[PDB]
């Protein structure tokens, strides 16, 4: 089944660890989807940034893959 | 550099 909505007052509402948690069960399935072996890697990357934001990304496509693109970016001149 | 997230698994990356 599918995972539950996640708001901004649902989020804001748990504490720092358990709204990271939150973020990360949700932006990892969809990361995945597009890099399945750097998945873990690029979404504990986007985790350090803002909770607002990463709301943001959740709720918009667009969003994510931008944010995913510089992730991987990043990490493959690492690599 | 962040620790890796793993769905079901307690991030470490702030606990």
């Amino acid at each position: 089944g599918p995972l539950g909505s996640l708001t901004a007052s649902m989020l804001a509402s748990a504490p720092p660890q358990e709204q990271k948690q939150m973020l990360g069960e949700r932006l990892f399935p969809l990361i995945q989807a597009m890099h399945p072996t750097l998945a873990g890697k690029i979404t504990g990357m986007l985790l350090e940034i803002d909770n607002s934001e990463l709301l943001h990304m959740l709720e918009s496509p667009e969003s994510l893959r931008s944010k995913v693109d510089e992730a991987v970016a990043v990490l493959q001149a690492h690599q | 550099w962040p620790p890796e997230f793993h769905p079901g698994v307690p991030w470490k990356g702030l606990q």
